[PDB]
RNA sequence: UGCUGAAAGCAUCUAAGCACGAAACUUGCCCCGAGAUGAGUUCUCCCUGACCCUUUAAGGGUCCUGAAGGAACGUUGAAGA
RNA sequence: CGAUGUCGGCUCAUCACAUCCUGGGGCUGAAGUAGGUCCCAAGGGUAUGGCUGUUCGCCAUUUAAAGUGGUACGCGAGCUG
RNA sequence: GUGAAGAGGGAAACAACCCAGACCGCCAGCUAAGGUCCCAAAGUCAUGGUUAAGUGGGAAACGAUGUGGGAAGGCCCAGAC
């Protein structure tokens, strides 16, 4: 509605291909392709991207909004890219990158080795930071959710793999 | 991989050097020789049919003799079939020896067990005997009750009752192969395998991890 | 969480969401306010 | 005079091939059941199999509406006691989709020796080709 | 439990899309199993004669042949009422 | 009512889940260990004895646990009495 | 009122419910209740809505930004949410 009505301003050097419902967007950061719902009609009109509800379908407005935001993310994903930043709070928590495998030492009796998918590149400026970068937004959201999911932030102390921006609310023990 | 067809020679023991007796079963595995190879393009599945031993010339029938004659092989005492494992390749008339188990470390042995005939439910299903005294009237080894009452008013399927125990295919899994002797054509596995002495076995590599 | 047949907003941060045909109360302030099945 | 009765020695019956891609299961099934009874022929007779041979193909591509792709459950009991065995629609399409069309049509056909003989005339395939090119099935667009 | 994400310019695990997730479920393991009348497949083996009759049919009969194989019989079995 | 044998024990089960154990999980007045409570889950498992005709119960000593019910308060053309 | 002492059609099956009261015959028509996609006779009829829960095709207090309609009302492009 109010989201679908605002157009996606496509910057220079970004390639947009509308093959029916399939949308391919390729810029400086990588080819990234979706297939929208059938209730979304997308029109380029030479300057921007415009999203409207395909006629005959009930919830198409709602669908259109999603398509909007998704392609907005895709435009950032071919221009600037997305970056999640995770930090590891705990005594003896280690993070390293061999190739695209994130080795993690999280107080386990076995090493943790997370295989990143194809499009995502992680770095470690410190032993207790993982700054991972990529193009698709749900994919780095996914991967940061997995790395958090190995050791989630424990509530009493804060020990775990937290996001750099997220606040972790603590509490004391029962008595004394 | 594939297996080989043996013959239960009997049991012995193998004293180790540090003095631990190992109960072994001796399985003579002669030259299993391939009589047919089966491909997807003709049968829908990849498998070899082997034979072993030797049969009398007058006792093998003309169908059977024509089969072994096509294969270019001596008639054996039977035909068995092993499913192939996607990268294996055999030719017809190729002989397979116990040497195949020179790496395998643990096998599964399949035979027909010893036929115990019509067995009652105490032997067969380990039912527990009722009182041997204290009043009991002609019902010592009998099965007890066999079902409920008006609801269901039927005995359910696969109620454990008495009947033929024994004389059926059983596979013993994960037996430690103690020796492979290519000279005498022998395979010594640790433990008991199914069957009386002289019974035909089928020794495959263990599918369990 | 609390499976009840009356789910309500206990706090001002509590929030009614229907997921998979199930009414739920998702709070951010207090996780004791998490509820299901209204 | 007497009402005409079809004679099963002299019933002529044709071969039809039906593509089941994207058809609704019950609506296709009901049309097939009508054609296999022989209800579409004026020589219909309730104790004579007068229907046609139908070759249904692309049985794995049949469609259902709503959440019936995952909620429609096919129960059967095995005879052994706790033998109630269920399988949803997508599990059946994965394992054997022929069973989906054949269960439907079979439940729409009269139970009895005749309706078993009527179901023997339905030939379902999960693919696009059939062995029955010798019988020359003409394309029944339904 | 999430990720992206609107309807609801925020928020939101769900409406479109996507990822995890248990001894339950389908397989994997063992056994039975083509009467699976939907009675399947593969390999091999055997049989390559004449002549009548009629209400001419996948009809009946006579002579000559009797295969592959099975069954019977016997000696029997760690198979078996 | 021209008969449907009725407690308890034994033998033999079988289903339900409103789960005792094992398995997954949320909240905790959850530091850990051990818990409490609630959701999911029926695969498999789920005592021996003293007393008593007893089911039950109390006690002794175990156990991962000694589940709750239906099945003519399952089971006497199966046993006991 | 029906059954008893009343058949027939319907309600799956169902004395007592709905329709209807069987003298006999007919391979004739029209109807009642009830129905018309297939089992199973007859609309996969026409027009306009509603629900997506297989609701329809059990079950309440109570809970809930499910969704269609109606009448008002507060604030609002001196810019509201």
């Amino acid at each position: 509605s109010r989201v679908a009505k605002a157009p996606v301003v496509v910057p220079a050097g970004v390639d947009v291909k509308i093959n029916g419902q399939v949308i391919t967007i390729k810029g400086k950061n990588g080819e990234l392709t979706r297939t929208l719902n059938d209730a979304v009609e997308v029109k380029h009109a030479d300057n921007t991207l415009t999203f409207g509800p395909r006629d005959g379908y009930a919830d198409g407005w709602a669908q259109a909004g999603t398509a909007r935001a998704l392609l907005n993310s895709m435009v950032i994903g071919v221009t600037e890219g997305f970056t999640k930043k995770l930090q590891l709070v705990g005594v003896g928590y280690r993070a390293a990158v061999k190739g695209n495998v994130i080795n993690l030492s999280l107080g386990f009796s076995h090493p943790v080795d997370h295989q990143l998918p194809a499009g995502i590149t992680a770095e470690c400026p410190t032993q207790t930071e993982i700054v991972l970068k990529g193009a698709d937004k749900q994919v780095i959201g996914q991967v940061a959710a997995d790395l958090r999911a190995y050791r989630r932030p424990e509530p009493y102390k804060g020990k775990g793999v937290r996001y750099a921006d997220e606040v972790v609310r603590t509490k004391e023990a029962k008595k004394k | 991989m594939i297996g080989l067809v043996g013959k239960k020679v009997g049991m012995t023991r193998i004293f180790t050097e540090d003095g631990v007796s190992i109960p072994v079963t001796v399985i003579e595995v002669e030259a299993n020789r391939v009589t047919q190879v089966k491909d997807l393009a003709n049968d829908g599945y990849r498998a070899i049919q082997v034979t072993t031993g030797a049969k009398k010339a007058n006792r093998v029938t003309k169908p059977e003799a024509g089969h072994f004659a096509k294969a270019g092989v001596e008639a054996g005492r039977g035909l068995w079939e092993f499913r192939l494992a996607e990268g294996e390749e055999f030719t017809v008339g190729q002989s397979i020896s116990v040497e195949l188990f020179a790496d395998v470390k643990k096998v599964d042995v399949t035979g027909t067990s010893k036929g115990k005939g019509f067995a009652g439910t105490v032997k067969r299903w380990n039912f527990r005997t009722q009182d041997a005294t204290h009043g009991n009237s002609l019902s010592h080894r009998v099965p007890g009750s066999i079902g409920q009452n008006q609801t269901p008013g039927k005995v359910f399927k696969g109620k454990k009752m008495a009947g033929q125990m024994g004389n059926e295919r059983v596979t013993v899994q994960s037996l430690d192969v103690v020796r492979v002797d290519a000279e005498r054509n022998l395979l010594l596995v640790k433990g008991a395998v199914p069957g009386a002495t002289g019974s035909d076995l089928i020794v495959k590599p263990a599918v369990k991890a | 969480m609390k499976v009840r047949a009356s789910v309500k907003k206990l706090c001002r941060n509590c929030k009614i969401v229907k997921r998979d045909g199930v009414i739920r109360v998702i709070c951010s302030a207090e996780p004791k306010h998490k509820q299901r099945q209204g | 005079m007497k009402t005409f009765t079809a004679k099963p020695e002299t019933v002529k019956r044709d071969w039809y091939v039906v593509d089941a891609t994207g058809k609704t299961l019950g609506r296709l099934a009901t049309e097939l059941a009508r054609r296999l009874r022989g209800k579409h022929k004026a020589e219909y007779t309730p104790h004579v199999d007068t229907g046609d041979y139908i070759i249904v193909l692309n049985a794995d591509k049949v469609a259902v509406t709503g959440n019936k792709r995952t909620d429609k459950v096919y129960y059967h009991h095995t005879g052994h006691i706790g033998g109630i065995k269920q399988a949803t629609f997508e599990e059946m399409i994965a394992r054997r989709p022929e069973r989906v069309i054949e269960i439907a049509v079979k439940g729409m056909l009269p139970k009895g020796p005749l309706g078993r003989a009527m179901f023997r005339k339905l030939k379902v395939y999960a693919g696009n080709e059939h062995n029955h090119a010798a019988q020359q099935p003409q394309v029944l667009d339904i």
